[PDB]
């Protein structure tokens, strides 16, 4: 009972054939076009998610028509819910080609009835004349794209992994434009699965010549196609199985989409084709060649913070602008909102949060206090009229070989959106920065990022980066400096953006961090690079009963069943809380802060005033101060900092070094003073 | 050291609605003549 | 056969239900690894256990925990280190092995190439991913370069090897456990010399390894006797001297291997009291030593984690859902052992 126009595809799919009770059984399929939009209607009229009880799929709709949006992404594990479509869900998985377009027509059919049934307005052309478009984006699990056979040739699956490079736009003819050079007379030809049937006689009564027809290139129409090349990362790997890239085909306004370094998960049809042999000859090759079309992109995760959107900022404008409907932040509900502001409420949030992050790892409260800290990240400055400053933190861990200062690392690269793990002597000056690579497919040479660049926006994991050779570490310090790096070499010179902060580890001379000699004799780097560092942290190992025994007794209880069950935050919310924090807040400074950061620069500067004993203070760390200050501040949803804000700025980076227990004569350390 | 490749078909769809002024139309009607035309009750053609 | 595709059928059933019905599975299986060589109890005992292997856990949130033991024999030249390496290498399914500078760079971790077949570019490993969920044999440690060094000391750390180099940017898997070999810095051992400066490799290195045997030649003429009579037999003849004893081929011992690899015991409360206090007395122990310059390192949550792995896997060994204290017993009575030999 609603109204029905047929479309174009529907019309090419048309051809039936029998041996199925309904008719209209298309052939090698099993799909019926009436019983598949029949129940594609009953179940998108018909649907609740068991805000469980009202119907789920019908406001949707609603707001789409209202806001004038033409995409409407599809959870295929719904269909797995409603009794209807029990088979419908193997169907739109084993043929999505007519499924898809079967969707797509219901669903227009649907949004006409929606509209006329209930006599809103009578402004339905728009909608009646505009496309519509369904995207499936929770298909089934894969088992990797190494273990697909050939049968398994245009299936739906998803894949997951990291992106490297992305071809620019190439043009895509769909109608070609040919002219009569004895008439004038022009025609238009469409494209039919990839074929342009030139016309071999002018169609005018008057004009007939032969073979009078010639091509008018910049006349026709064309799409917009691009290539991407991903880094894939399966779940589950063979023994021996290393990995490799693989091609994406992107269509029209999923272009543009993604940017090198993302961690994105698509879902796409499987695909084959041959490839000629020589562009000379036609003759093509046995062996075919695969790839991947994409239907859906997710960006998004409940696991990993969202993209900081002070580096993408232009790029929302130009997804609006493209009317493409992928989201890079994820939505927040009022309740999860009200949920937010009580838990700042409370008085115990600090401890509390930093307690949360890496639960597996015990005690290292101000370790996990820094790294909370570098998480939430400063405020960054934008001088009108040119000048940047970030808010990016960098932070190095010394002590005890033994201790957990490598599971940080992990963790860290596990939660953070973009960042690379690299080790000291296992990498180089150029893979560190760019290079040029000659494309196996197009035979061309094009450039290719490093891990820093790759980075930007991110953290960056140095593990021994004491084993660094000199030459390769030069180039760190205008990324520290400056965020940028600065390339010349054969066909380019530029300059690249390195918004990522460090997060770098190291382990001292020999065996043991000597307390008998100074922090400069027991770490095995340049005392002047040692100050660029906002944090300095000196794990220590002492040998005390009590600690002994909660540790081990912490340690074997995650042994007592097969499965994990360790107050504390999930972390889904606390992600949640994080992304908002950032994203919504902007703390500034005061005098009373002022005032208080210039005495306390003055007494470190004084303190300590025969050298190379200590790491001598500079510029560096009245920096610093003013970085943990604004994150502390911007933590808890503040927006002003103040003068707690700086006295625990200051207590903790005393702390990192731990100058308390430190002879400011001799700097050696104490063990008696130290605590646990 | 192979042996030549083979080519096969078979009729599965119906193609455009068969026109008049085409070979297999005109055989079928000559063979729809051969074998229905009658004269005095017989068929002359089939016979002979 | 790997591992696993092992299936439970009566053909390996009655073997099996044979073999444990034969009794002291343990000390039998130990015997069997290189029977040709004489003594060293032990060392077979530890490398049984190295390829048993200890129980995977996943505690959640993402973060993770090897299962794996790794093992380092450090001893005087002529001591068949090499021999007991190739033993272990041909005995393992996946085993691995390689020596000093004849395998460096790009011989392991994997190197970029064309494939001829297709027209794709590709990883080809080394002996680290040739070797993966396997063992690999190091001989001639202690002289690597420094590059080979690091790439070990990740993959001991973390099971995986990182590289960011021109036209590459990304990791490897190595699931695979390490046994390596090494001898003292000046040849013999010098007992009036310190034991770390007795050698060249980092202390972080020596202790990240679950097992670090010491093997010393110190003259002595009845065991030499006993030595000298075992190997002139080997050579009259072509098998062992023991008569008393049957050692167990390499099939019947890699089944089970594969059906002793399909359990994961669990621990129990008395059995963590009993680990916690032995871990403090023990960690409170090492300290005095170590201060007196006579010790390879410092006890350390490593020394209890290779505990529990060790214990786990004489628990798999036995064939249990659950450990004994005398399982414990036994890991901390080989973690005893194997620094027995600084005390003469
Ligand atoms: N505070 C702690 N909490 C939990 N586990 C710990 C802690 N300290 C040490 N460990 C254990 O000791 C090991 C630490 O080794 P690792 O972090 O790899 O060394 P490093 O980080 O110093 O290179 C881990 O396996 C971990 O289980
Ligand atoms: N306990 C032993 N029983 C039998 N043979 C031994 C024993 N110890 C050493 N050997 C012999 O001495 C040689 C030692 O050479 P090798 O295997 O390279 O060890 P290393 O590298 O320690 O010298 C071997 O050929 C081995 O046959
Ligand atoms: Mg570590
Ligand atoms: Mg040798
Ligand atoms: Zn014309």
């Amino acid at each position: 009972r609603s109204g029905v126009n047929t479309l174009d595809t529907s019309s090419s799919s048309a051809p039936p054939s029998e041996a199925s009770e309904p008719l209209r059984i298309i052939w090698g399929t099993n799909v019926s076009i009436q019983e598949c939009t029949t129940n594609f209607r009953n179940f998108l009229m018909s649907f609740k998610y068991k805000t469980d009880e009202e119907l789920y799929y019908i406001k949707q709709l609603n707001e789409m028509r209202e806001l004038g949006t033409s995409n409407l992404n599809l959870d295929a594990r719904n269909l797995l819910a409603y009794k209807q479509t029990e088979d419908l869900y193997h169907q739109l998985l084993n043929y999505p080609q007519e499924v898809i377009s079967i969707m797509d027509q219901t669903i227009k059919d649907c949004m006409v009835s929606l509209i006329v049934d209930n006599n809103l307005d009578y402004d339905l052309d728009e909608i009646e004349t505009k496309f519509y478009k369904v995207r499936p984006y929770n298909v089934g699990s894969c088992k990797g794209m190494r273990e697909l056979n050939p049968n398994d040739i245009d299936k739906l699956i998803n894949l997951k992994g990291l992106v490297l490079r992305s071809t620019p736009v190439i043009p895509d003819m769909k109608v070609a434009f040919f002219k009569c050079n004895v008439c004038d007379h022009t025609m238009a030809v469409e494209i039919d699965r990839g074929v342009i049937q030139e016309p071999a006689r002018c169609e005018r009564i008057d004009c007939n010549e032969p073979n009078s027809m010639s091509l008018i290139h910049n006349r026709c129409s064309f799409a917009d196609k691009q290539v991407i090349k991903l880094q894939e990362t399966p779940d589950f790997v063979p023994d021996g199985q290393t990995p490799h890239s693989i091609s994406l085909c992107v269509y029209d306004e999923l272009v543009d989409s993604c940017r090198a370094g993302d961690r994105i998960e698509v879902t796409g049809t499987f695909r084959s084709i041959p490839i000629r042999a020589n562009s000379r000859q036609r003759v093509l090759k046995s062996l075919y060649k695969t790839y991947v079309d994409v239907v859906h992109v997710k960006k998004v995760s409940d696991k990993r913070l969202d993209v900081d959107t002070s580096t993408i900022e232009q790029e929302l404008m130009q997804n609006k602008v493209d009317h493409n409907e992928v989201e890079e932040v994820r939505q927040i509900t009022d309740q999860d909102l009200a949920k937010i502001r009580e838990v700042a409420a409370r008085e115990d949030l600090y401890s509390l949060l930093a307690r949360s992050i890496a639960p597996s790892i015990y005690e290292l409260e101000d370790v996990k206090k820094g790294i909370l800290l570098q998480l939430f990240g400063g405020t960054n400055k934008t001088f009108t009229k040119g000048g940047r400053y970030r808010g990016d933190i960098n932070i190095l861990l010394c002590g005890d070989p033994s201790t957990s200062k490598s599971q940080i690392l992990q963790y860290v690269h596990k939660i953070t959106p973009r960042g690379v793990y690299t080790s000291g002597k296992g990498s180089s000056a150029v893979g560190l920065t760019a290079y040029i690579t000659r494309d196996v497919d197009t035979k061309q040479l094009v450039l290719e990022s490093g891990a820093l660049v790759l980075s930007d926006g991110g953290v960056c994991c140095i593990d021994e980066f004491d084993k660094m050779s000199d030459s390769t570490r030069s180039v760190l310090h205008e990324v520290m400096e400056q965020q940028t790096i600065s390339i010349a070499k054969a066909g380019i010179i530029t300059t690249l953006n390195a918004r990522s902060s460090i997060l770098a580890s190291a382990n001292p001379i020999g065996s043991r961090y000597n307390p008998n000699l100074p922090v400069t004799e027991n770490i095995d780097l340049p005392p002047p690079l040692l100050s660029r560092f906002d944090l300095v942290y000196l794990v220590l190992d002492k040998v005390d009963e009590k600690n002994d025994r909660e540790l081990a007794k912490h340690l074997t209880n995650l042994y007592l069943e097969d499965k994990p069950e360790h107050d504390v935050l999930p972390v889904e919310f606390l992600t949640m809380y994080i992304s908002y924090a950032k994203e919504h807040i902007h703390p500034i400074i005061t005098e009373a802060a002022k005032t208080e950061l210039v005495r306390a620069y003055v007494g470190m500067r004084k303190m300590g005033d025969s050298d190379e004993k200590r790491i001598t203070a500079t510029t560096r760390q009245l920096e610093s101060m003013i970085r943990l200050a604004e994150a502390h501040a911007k933590m808890k949803l503040k927006n002003v900092v103040e003068l707690e804000d700086v006295q625990e700025a200051v207590r903790l980076i005393r702390s990192a070094i731990k100058d308390y227990a430190t002879d400011p004569k001799t700097g050696k350390i104490d063990m008696n003073l130290v605590q646990t | 050291s192979f042996d030549r490749p083979e080519i096969y078909s078979a009729p599965v769809l119906q193609g455009e609605s068969p026109n008049d002024d085409d070979n297999t139309e005109i055989i079928k009607s000559f063979k729809n003549f051969i074998l229905e035309f009658r004269l005095d009750s017989q068929f002359i053609y089939r016979d002979q | 056969k790997k591992f696993a595709s092992f299936s439970l059928t009566s053909d390996v059933e009655e073997r099996v239900m044979e073999l444990i019905t034969s009794g002291d599975v343990y000390n039998r299986l130990a015997k069997s690894i290189a029977p040709e060589i004489y003594g060293n109890l032990d060392v077979k005992k530890a490398l049984l256990l190295l390829l048993v292997g200890g129980v995977d856990k996943r505690v959640g949130d993402g973060m993770k925990i090897r299962g794996d033991i790794n093992v380092c024999l450090m001893g005087d030249p002529g001591v068949a280190k090499s021999q007991l390496l190739k033993a272990i290498c041909k005995i393992s399914p996946r085993g691995v092995y390689t020596t000093g500078k004849g395998s460096s760079g790009v011989g392991l971790t994997a190197a970029v190439m064309k494939d001829p077949v297709t027209d794709e570019m590709i990883l080809e490993g080394g002996a680290l991913v040739l070797a993966d969920n396997g063992i690999c044999c190091i001989d001639e440690f202690d002289k690597m370069d420094e590059s080979d060094r690091t790439a070990i000391h990740e993959v001991m750390e973390q099971q995986t090897i990182s590289i960011s180099k021109a036209g590459i940017n990304t990791t490897l898997n190595a699931r695979t456990s390490i046994l390596a070999a090494a001898n003292p810095l000046y040849g013999r051992y010098n007992p009036r010399l310190s034991p770390l400066d007795n050698i060249n490799l980092p202390a972080a290195l020596l202790s990240r390894f679950d097992i670090l045997f010491l093997m010393l030649d110190i003259p002595s003429r009845d065991d030499d006797e006993k030595l000298a009579e075992h190997v002139t037999y080997v050579h009259m003849h072509n098998k062992q001297p023991d008569l008393d004893f049957t050692p167990v081929e390499p099939s019947k011992m890699r089944e089970y291997i594969a059906y002793a690899k399909t359990k994961r015991p669990v621990m129990s409360e008395a059995v963590n009291d009993y680990v916690v206090q032995a871990y403090i007395r023990l960690r409170q122990d090492s300290k005095r030593e170590m201060d007196s310059k006579f010790s390879f390192g410092q006890a350390t949550p490593r020394t209890l984690l290779g505990i529990i792995r060790l214990s786990q896997a004489l628990a798999k060994l036995r064939l249990a859902d659950m450990v004994d204290i005398d399982d414990v017993e036994e890991a901390l009575r080989l973690v005893r052992v194997s620094k027995e030999s600084l005390y003469q």
